[PDB]
């Protein structure tokens, strides 16, 4: 079948908003190691917002966070209509709690109960190397590649804001080549539109996808309107959290719809959600099925998990009652024990907040290292 | 998810329902008289055209199994179109023919299998029948003739197609853009020329054109980035000591090194140029590699081995003249040597076979132009976007057609070859009774285009291709004028590969769909 | 996605269908009798306008047929407005008209292709005749009346539009910007400006305006960033003795350099000023190198190979006086070579011709009225935003329209130049019967104007029409006052340019349009 | 969520029903001369099987109480399973026939609770009498 996946740049509005967020989480995480943090951020022309609800003992001053990490994508001028120095950013953030003395007892750390109720999934399969679907990750590649080659300098020409576009066709549910590849991206005046695919296509679309998956009947498209200079926050309104499903999934796979940027890990509603597909690149990194999901059920005000089902397709080389037995022996799915064995508390989630949430070996998440244990056991 | 599945006449009959919307959609454009077609676009203005291929590219209808007979029918137009690019409706028109007449036969009570046979051997005979009409095409005079044919009978297009083939020759690349004026013009380069020009204004010695003329210079090839002078002391030295000018290829030079070559060209010690690299990838160092074999120069590469400090005059090509102006350089009649110039061009050749995208076949006839031959553009005009669409389509396809015709040559147009090469073989005759029945379907079939070329005139087709079989040789019909006469006389060739291309393609596909026995598809 | 698909009649009557919808739409707003149209806007308040593009902009049916003819129609008003900023509602009338005709001469069996090359052709005669007919437009008096023709018969912004370009000259720039008070205002900018203010508060020594006034003084053009006072110590101590003020120019001056510049001027050491390098890229250098040669200065620059501690008195420019404001920059009076300004302003021009975009052109314009002219901003006043947008609207309209006649000329207005046009072109002959019906079509479409004109003002068009046609020469009718007259008398003047482009555009299109037979399209 | 509730022979003659549905699905394939029975699985082929858990671990019914039967019957079976490996057919015929005649008895008039006593204290009896009937092998 013919299934599309679309990925953006870090440049666009609500990645800049999405960045925002998380870099506040790391500096929070650095200087408070047990924080609580539930923000969110909204960007327009000239005018920078910030709310929710931190409850910390520190103290930390957006500003200058919020200078350095919009230097970093490359807002550094006003031909676009957005400058980190010469914009202005506002607070709008509580940041005490009236239950800072009322609730300081606790019973025991290791029998916490989940603060929200609903059910978070996971998914993995063996189609690209990074146990990924390939369409969403092949669209975050190809933005990467792009930041990579604006940032070494050899196209300064390019700006931040960037859109691809990745088309997949399937025979007997396997990959056998590319069929459309889009790539919006936004450039300056001076370059001519003839002189600007052939940069593009040659040294971004050329050097990432595979050269044995392209075939005479693959199709690129490049500016499809003609002329993407106007671009920026200007364009478009910015706010945070609205293209979870790019950023997960891209489609794929059925997600709960939390939204992950700007939330502390003590939240389930997006450390669950981590661990689930830890679980699930575990078990399928062992061989054990070409593709599986976990789902996780978690209650507001309930500790022990109320359900736990495994879905596999009918890809199994063992009964699911033996797949279910694994995981809940040999993973915890305690609210509290996936947070200690997954060693989350650590300010980590500045990368994490662009390019996609998963795919990238370097994640605590993303390790492989339980995957020869559960085979020995199911053998 | 489940299947819905038809049994013999109701899945014929459905496919050819599908079959006769896309043809009667396609056949409105055939002919001189010809109507032209507008198609809907969401993004955007309608785009009216009368190729047959864009038409079919665009159908898809609401019943299942209408559509799985136009997307069966429309690859007749798309291979058509990848293969010669032109002779689309013309397929189009005989492969409809072919289904028809052979789903008549089936019907009647004979297997498909020796009609396909059939069919094969007739086209089979054809194709050698239509070789043995060919006649060559090589003056200017037939080019123009068939590039106006190919044009809605447009002599301007056609005779500046022929002058600018004639201008650059057989080993050459010509393309077609969009203009900006309201007449088209020519454009021809002479040589070899790259978009890259000159690093900063201080360099043109000659503000008048505001570009710079270097006398018998130097080049010099790099493909390193350069910040720092130290590693062209020796060079600079030696060339500045005979007094004649340097040129400077490079993948890009900073600012370090322009100050003190411009300072240099100021104070009149030693006078240089500097431009870019043109290209990028692999694609750099063959064009730097290609120029080098040209002016007689040897590439210097840091990853070979070879640095830039040892080089001498040894390693500097030369040229009879350069200009360089803000965009473009030009390098005017090299001093390479020819042996390495054929083998070049040679490998390039070779290497355009392998590929597989035309992009890339497109970009190695480039560069085998640029290196041995010339290169033009011709720039359509039109008032508006729309004419300039139909404009540019129009020229591309009397470019596509002259290609051909000089390639393999010229038949008599109208749809008259198929006609003569269907009386010559009346005599063909298969193993049994529907071989020949298939045979004879063919036959018949091969008679479709002109009749529709008539039909379109508001004539009848019946009276005229009785008038036209009882002639002989190149007598014909001419839809402008309609009236009878030889056809070579009055100017209407067709090239041989397009008609043979057509046929082949038309028959190949409506042998296998006159087959089919049942449909599998989705439920509505 | 399933399409629908159309032949013939049913296509054709719903592509008149659309287009009858779009003309209908956009034509009540014609002459000095139109009315308003108003235009539902989803963020804010509606919009009244009058202008032809601005309403054609808008359409688009239900039903797909009609709007994919609505969508073709729409690009006659589209190009016209690009194009020459005026004369968009009469080339949508003059589409619609041919359209009309051209389609019933379908329907009566002609073939389209005829009718299309013999619609070309009186429009190659027409635009021809209008080009004999011309006459030229240099005074005053004659820009004043086609400025308030065009801005629906306002005296008031035509002789605005006049003064404001009789002050400028012949080459400057005229915008139109909101005002603040209830009646117009023109604002003519002398000498040279550029967007961009001191950098410290505490250069301010005139507190009366809240700006600096320097008296003579040198102006130092440094393109590099200063960060360090280290090589500020020659020249300034070299001014310091001059005792005249002096003026610093770089693209960035940091904090640590302005505080000794401020406490310097506190002190009364030396009176100088910074402010940024106006711009970015390549033109903020080439406008910089203009500013050095206005000024007669040397710019000192670190990729020329020059050093700014070996600056000396010779490369600093001077003025009679310099002004700077919070957010503006003026040099009054720049010493200089006149040869010099003839020459650049020579070079900029010449340039100028070899722009391929309008986008890359108008700030061309703008450098060369800043360095040889001037340019103007003329305020529009109205209580009510919408008012404002509407005089904006017809402000632009006027200056689009006097800035047209300046260049080609004019002719007589209220639709009688194409009279005469036509009336010159009875004699025009085709090859067959088909090209002269096409040709008649297009001169009986040639006076649809005049007629829309006479229905608006409430009278019967075809007695107006035929005693118009009986007279000669500018012999026309005035619709205002409703009264036979000399046009030219009466100062009812139009562009050629306009006429000329819209005729040539709504023959394009609907000569286009005319041969269409089927029409494919998405189902509901 | 709301509740439905149902009291006394309407609710019996419902879980009859669905304890009828369920054993009348599985009781086909006992003995040597039993026919076999078709599983449909939503990803792969149907599987056919002779099995009486096999059939009894898949049977759900639409209403809602006879749904409740069924689940109280397949217990029988899936205890039968996971204790010797055999007898799930028979578990299940055995535990069908009792419920039946325990249900007409107890529409007769007559104490459930005692009956629940008799049925326990004859099969305790049986028990032991299987024991004494049992031959080495
Ligand atoms: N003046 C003419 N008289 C008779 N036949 C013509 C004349 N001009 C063109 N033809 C024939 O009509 C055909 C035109 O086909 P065309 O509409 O271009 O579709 P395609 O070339 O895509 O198949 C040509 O094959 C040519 O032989
Ligand atoms: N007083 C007048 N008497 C007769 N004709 C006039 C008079 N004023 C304007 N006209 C004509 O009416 C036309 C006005 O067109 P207008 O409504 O401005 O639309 P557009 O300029 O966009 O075509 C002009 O072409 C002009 O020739
Ligand atoms: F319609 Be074909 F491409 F000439
Ligand atoms: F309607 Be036009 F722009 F005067
Ligand atoms: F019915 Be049992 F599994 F033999
Ligand atoms: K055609
Ligand atoms: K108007
Ligand atoms: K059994
Ligand atoms: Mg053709
Ligand atoms: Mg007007």
């Amino acid at each position: 079948h013919l299934f599309t996946s679309e990925s953006v740049s870090e440049g666009h509005p609500d990645k800049i908003a999405d960045q925002i967020s998380d870099a506040v989480l790391d500096a929070i995480l650095e200087q408070d190691p047990k924080a609580r943090v539930a923000c969110e951020t909204y960007v327009k022309t000239g005018m920078v917002l910030v709310g929710g609800e931190i409850t910390t003992s520190a103290w930390v001053d957006i500003e200058e966070i919020t200078r350095n990490t919009v230097r970093e994508i490359g807002y550094v001028h006003s031909d676009m209509g957005f400058d980190a120095n010469s914009c202005a950013v506002l607070s709008a953030i509580g940041k005490q709690s009236p239950d800072i003395n009322q609730g300081v007892d606790r019973a025991d750390p290791l029998e916490q109960g989940a603060g929200d109720q609903g059910l978070m999934f996971g998914y993995a399969t063996n189609e690209t190397d990074v146990l990924m679907p390939a369409p969403i990750t092949y669209a975050h590649r190809l933005v990467q590649r792009q930041a990579e080659v604006r940032k070494n300098g050899t196209l300064p020409w390019l700006r931040p804001d960037a859109k691809s576009q990745v088309t997949f066709q399937y025979d007997d549910g396997k990959i056998v080549g590319i069929d459309a590849v889009v790539l919006s991206t936004q450039h300056s005046e001076e370059i001519d539109q003839k002189s600007l695919q052939e940069a593009v296509m040659e040294e971004i679309i050329k050097p990432i996808l595979p050269a044995e998956w392209l075939t005479s009947a693959t199709k690129f498209f490049i500016n499809p309107t003609g002329r993407f200079v106007i671009g920026g926050p200007m364009g478009d309104c910015g706010l945070t959290g609205r293209k979870i499903i790019v950023d997960t999934y891209g489609g794929m796979a059925r997600h709960g719809g939390g939204a992950f940027s700007g939330k502390d890990p003590s939240k389930v509603d997006r450390s669950a959600a981590y661990a689930a597909r830890y679980v699930a690149k575990n078990i399928v990194a062992a061989g054990l099925a070409d593709r599986c999901e976990i789902q996780v059920s978690y209650a507001i005000g309930v500790a022990e998990p109320t359900s736990i089902m495994v879905e596999t397709f009918g890809t199994e080389k063992v009964p699911s009652e033996q797949l279910t037995l694994l995981v809940r022996e040999f993973f915890d799915l305690r609210p509290y024990g996936l947070i200690q064995m997954l060693d989350l508390l650590h300010p980590i989630y500045k990368e994490t907040a662009a390019y996609g949430h998963f795919g990238r070996e370097h994640f605590p998440w993303e390790k492989t290292d339980k995957a020869q244990l559960l085979r020995d056991a199911a053998g | 998810a489940a299947k819905d599945v038809k049994f013999g006449n109701d899945a014929r009959v459905k496919m050819l329902r599908g079959v006769n919307v896309l043809a009667d959609a396609v056949k409105v454009t055939l002919g001189p008289k010809g109507r032209n077609v507008v198609l809907d676009k969401s993004f955007g203005a309608p785009t009216i055209t009368k190729d047959g291929v864009s038409v079919a590219r665009e159908i898809e209808l609401e019943d299942k199994f209408e559509n799985m007979g136009a997307q069966m029918v429309k690859e007749v137009a798309s291979k058509a179109n990848d293969a010669a690019g032109d002779g689309t409706t013309t397929a189009t028109v005989l492969a409809q023919a072919i289904i028809t007449e052979g789903l008549k036969a089936v019907a009647a009570g004979m297997n498909p299998m020796d009609l396909k046979r059939g069919i094969d051997k007739a086209v089979t005979a054809a194709v050698e029948e239509l070789k043995a009409l060919s006649v060559p095409c090589s003056d200017s005079k037939a080019i123009a003739q068939v590039g106006t044919i190919s044009a809605n009978s447009d002599e301007t297009v056609g005779k500046l197609i022929a002058e600018a083939m004639d201008k650059v020759g057989k080993e050459g690349v010509i393309t077609v853009e969009d203009g900006t004026g309201l007449q088209d013009e020519l454009d021809v380069v002479e040589g070899m020329q790259f978009d890259r020009g000159y690093l900063s204004p201080y360099f043109i010695n000659k503000p008048e054109t505001g570009a710079v003329e270097l006398e018998s210079p130097f080049i010099l090839l790099a493909d390193k980035k350069i910040s720092n002078i130290r590693e062209m002391l020796p060079v600079l030295e030696a060339v500045a000591k005979a007094g004649k000018p340097l040129l400077i290829i490079a993948e890009d030079v900073e600012g370090e090194a322009l100050a003190t070559l411009v300072v240099n060209t100021m104070r009149g010690i030693v006078k240089v140029a500097a431009v870019k690299a043109p290209g990028f990838g692999d694609r750099r160092k063959a064009m730097l590699q290609d120029i080098a074999t040209l002016t007689g120069g040897t590439v210097i590469s840091e990853e070979i081995g070879m640095e830039l400090e040892k080089a001498t005059l040894e390693d500097l090509g030369q040229a009879k003249r350069v200009v360089i102006n803000k965009d473009t350089t030009t390098i005017i009649d090299g001093v390479g040597e020819e042996a390495a110039i054929q083998g070049r061009v040679a490998q390039i050749r070779q290497q355009i076979e392998e590929a597989t995208s035309d992009y890339d076949r497109e970009k190695l006839q480039e560069r085998v132009a640029k290196l041995a031959g010339g290169v033009a553009v011709i720039k359509v005009g039109a008032a508006t976007e729309v004419e300039m669409k139909e404009k540019k389509a129009r020229v591309e396809d009397a470019l596509h057609a002259t290609r051909a015709a000089v390639e393999e040559g010229v038949v008599a147009g109208g749809g008259v070859a198929l006609i003569r090469v269907a009386s010559k073989l009346a005599d063909l005759r298969g193993q049994n009774e529907d071989q020949n029945v298939g045979i004879k379907v063919a036959l018949r079939a091969m008679e479709a285009p002109l009749r529709q070329i008539v039909l379109n005139c508001g004539e009848e087709p019946s009276v005229v291709a009785n008038t036209v079989k009882g002639g002989d040789g190149n007598y014909g019909y001419n839809a402008a004028t309609e009236e009878y006469g030889n056809m070579i006389d009055m100017g209407i060739l067709d090239p041989t590969k397009v008609t043979r291309s057509a046929l082949q393609y038309a028959a190949s596909v409506a042998g296998l769909m006159i087959t089919t026995e049942c449909m599998v598809t989705d439920l509505p």
